DNA sequence: AACCCTAACCCTAACCCTAACCCTAACCCTAACCCTAACCCTAACCCTAACCCTAACCCTAACCCTAACCCTAACCCTAACCCTAACCCT
DNA sequence: GGGTTAGGGTTAGGGTTAGGGTTAGGGTTAGGGTTAGGGTTAGGGTTAGGGTTAGGGTTAGGGTTAGGGTTAGGGTTAGGGTTAGGGTTA
């Protein structure tokens, strides 16, 4: 599960980094390894939704100056 | 004789216009009489649908750094609210293509 | 006198840089032996049993020309409205 | 020379990610024409007419080769059959 | 003329209202204006089939309130009979 | 007691010109009047708004015979056609 | 109020021009209707009428029942390429269709 | 016959003879769960216009006509039962 | 017993030449009832409307078993699977 | 519609992988034969609560009302997204 | 290879009144659904069989996944040499 995860990068060598993001992906794998930290590995890349607060951005102002 | 006259927003409180439904509805052949109080259901239906609708093509549009609204943002809100796909699904918008969906076992997997 | 290209397309043009470029907007990957010949005839009967409709429409109206209007109402029957060039 | 799994995937991307046409017009007005010779002589085309029916062959030419297509992947084929449009055309209705 | 025209100034005025600095585009407006009229004899066209049935010919806001929960879904079919039904009473009160 | 509207006695009378010794069923008479008044409703309903698409408000006889082949196939169109005009001529020959 | 000439067979066709003209403007169409309109009504609706009757009987002499049944009157439709082509709107009850187990159903072939 | 005594109303011997008239040999194992998902779906949509209906038609009694009427709106025009 | 080959065909050809009824109609009743109770209490059921039902669900099943085991067949397998149906019915456009 | 230019994008043709198709091996999923043992409605026998006609009077149905307002692309114009030089990593 | 600063170029945005169809209530009054004595149709109980439906067991009993022939379908070719676009009128 982690030589797939590191021939994605380009990658033929196993870095921690390919372990962390290959245990952080399967759920079985993840509710063995929950509490295991892996050094040197990193969060998964995933953002967060809800972070533009103005989102429809209306014309406040007028089309006549 | 008379007084103000005063009126709501314009006649009932709906922008769409309600003497041309009333008089498409009783020339179009649908039925001999037609009620007063009829066609303001019908025009805030159409409303409410319109503005719907420019709501999802506005909110569609503006992820693409664009402030008007094109058929390809109109086909990609129409095609994607869950509401509006089973109303008009038999609808061909024309000059709009498709949506990016793409098979898995297309992909190079493992 | 006249050409001698009296052939008036014989159902084709829409080749290997069309079908393709069609298929690829759908989600189509690779294309196998055939594949084709049939493409070309199945789009025969969708302009044999729509623009027979559009000329039926338009000897109702002693007319001879077949009108944006009109090409509407013939897909409408079928169940296939199309929106923008009819009006 | 680029290895087959990437270019495929790329041209789908670009050809999706446009709105232009693929077909052309004077051949598919000539077709229309001669279609149209065969039910009564003397009749004419205009410019919207062929260009809705060009959206409409479009339109339905796109939703046959995806159903095709998902027909075929269902079978643990990565292509499509020749047999699989009169199939689609079988389920649907279309005879 | 008798008159037979276009949506464009209602539909102007609905976009400027939901959405400020914004319009139409060119062929927007002839889908627009060709979706008006499809739903306009799909709704309408229904009633006069429900009113016969019943041995009536009467096409009242019943009718059309009633064929809204026919041809549009759950929610949206729900929310245009309270827009339906609160517009009947504005016009009712005033 | 208001008595319903039934197609009987026509359709008696056409099995019985068109096969002797012959008759209809129970839910067969049901069937046929439910297939009359479904397709009364079809060609009768595309007359009016071929009307009404030229800004006419006529309904003769070429709005129904046009309306043939529209809903009729092929060969029962032209058969439906030419009943339906050599009926009007015997019917314009003598009242 | 002179003679009993019915304007149900005032053309010439079992169908009632009369009565079936007295439905066609039960319908809410166009106003105005000619006179060979009702003509044409009770002529090319009643060519449909006919071709489904006349083959539930010979469908029936395959099951030896002889008279027309609601099950042979689905059959009478698909028994011609001119009737089943025909129809689009039209489910008739029982029917029992033609087992299609043709050479290609059957052990290869 | 309230609770989940009426939907698990397919048996499956019974289905087996039922799929014999349109040509089906074999089925399966989980067809027993999706066929029933599939009628109870297109029974909720049926049952749901013919409500509509006969709320328009102010009545409380399910006839056989307004039930011919939506099966037509929908795309099914039923014969037999009905006019 | 022993697998077959000719049994089943015997009973698709005498179920074919047959129009009887295979559904029961009070369970069917009884179901059609508690739906009809989710949307409004106090409703009824006639005789002939649950008659049409009924023959308008044999219909459907008998239509989409049709369709699945042509699919099914058409894949190199006698028997049909529980993802047919579901293809069935995305190409019919009966779910999306 | 058929009537001389345009003049640069657009449509055939070649070698080498991935992919389509057949042959086995062996577990594992799937139809009925006479034993299974309560079991199962629908066919008969009643006995229930307001829906159908019912329609004489009662209080609304849009009809012609003829005076307001709205109004629409052009107005001659301006409000967004332009399209070549300029330009973020492939 | 795509976003972006300069630059117009069609293409959006706001009244201006011009006024002409279009909908709207009392003066009516209306005949259908309730609300009204008979006549109907669906729903709750009752009883006994007989054909329909849950269940093991069994059968070695018939569809079904890893290797490995080929033949068949991709990317470049790179000119080049035929066709597809856009501006002319009469």
């Amino acid at each position: 599960l982690a030589g797939n995860a590191a021939r994605d990068n380009k990658k033929t060598r196993i870095i921690p980094r390919h372990l962390q993001l290959a245990i952080r992906n399967d759920e079985e794998l993840n509710k063995l390894l929950g509490r295991v930290t892996i050094a040197q590995g990193g969060v998964l890349p995933n953002i967060q939704a809800v972070l533009l607060p103005k989102k429809t951005e209306s014309h406040h102002k007028a089309k006549g100056k | 004789a008379r007084a103000k006259a005063k009126t709501r927003s314009s006649r009932a409180g709906l922008q769409f216009p309600v003497g041309r439904v009333h008089r498409l509805l009783r020339k179009g052949n649908y039925s001999e009489r037609v009620g007063a109080g009829a066609p303001v259901y019908l025009a805030a239906v159409l409303e409410y649908l319109t503005a719907e609708i420019l709501e999802l093509a506005g909110n569609a549009a503006r992820d693409n750094k664009k402030t008007r609204i094109i058929p390809r943002h109109l086909q990609l809100a129409i095609r994607n609210d869950e509401e509006l796909n089973k109303l008009l699904g038999r609808v061909t918008i024309a000059q709009g293509g498709v949506l990016p969906n793409i098979q898995a076992v297309l992909l190079p997997k493992k | 006198k006249r050409h001698r290209k009296v052939l008036r397309d014989n159902i084709q043009g829409i080749t290997k840089p069309a079908i393709r470029r069609l298929a690829r907007r759908g989600g189509v990957k690779r294309i196998s032996g055939l594949i084709y010949e049939e493409t070309r005839g199945v789009l025969k009967v969708f302009l044999e049993n729509v623009i027979r409709d559009a000329v039926t429409y338009t000897e109702h109206a002693k007319r001879k020309t077949v009108t944006a209007m009109d090409v509407v109402y013939a897909l409408k029957r079928q169940g296939r409205t199309l929106y923008g060039f009819g009006g | 020379r680029y290895r087959p799994g990437t270019v495929a995937l790329r041209e789908i991307r670009r050809y999706q990610k446009s709105t232009e046409l693929l077909i052309r017009k004077l051949p598919f007005q000539r077709l229309v024409r001669e279609i149209a010779q065969d039910f009564k002589t003397d009749l004419r085309f205009q410019s919207s007419a062929v260009m809705a029916l060009q959206e409409a062959c479009e339109a339905y030419l796109v939703g046959l080769f995806e159903d095709t297509n998902l027909c075929a992947i269902h079978a643990k084929r990565v292509t499509i059959m020749p047999k699989d449009i009169q199939l689609a055309r079988r389920i649907r209705g279309e005879r | 003329r008798s008159r037979k025209e276009s949506y464009s100034v209602y539909v102007y005025k609905v976009l400027k209202q939901v959405h400020p600095d914004t319009g139409i585009s060119s062929k927007a407006m002839g889908i627009m204006n060709s979706f008006v009229n499809d739903i306009f004899e799909r709704i309408a066209g229904e009633a006069s089939r429900l009113a016969h049935y019943n041995k009536r010919s009467t096409i009242t806001s019943r009718e059309i309130q009633t064929a809204v929960r026919l041809l549009l879904p759950g929610e949206l079919a729900k929310h245009a009979v309270s827009e339906g039904t609160k517009a009947v009473t504005k016009y009712t009160s005033a």
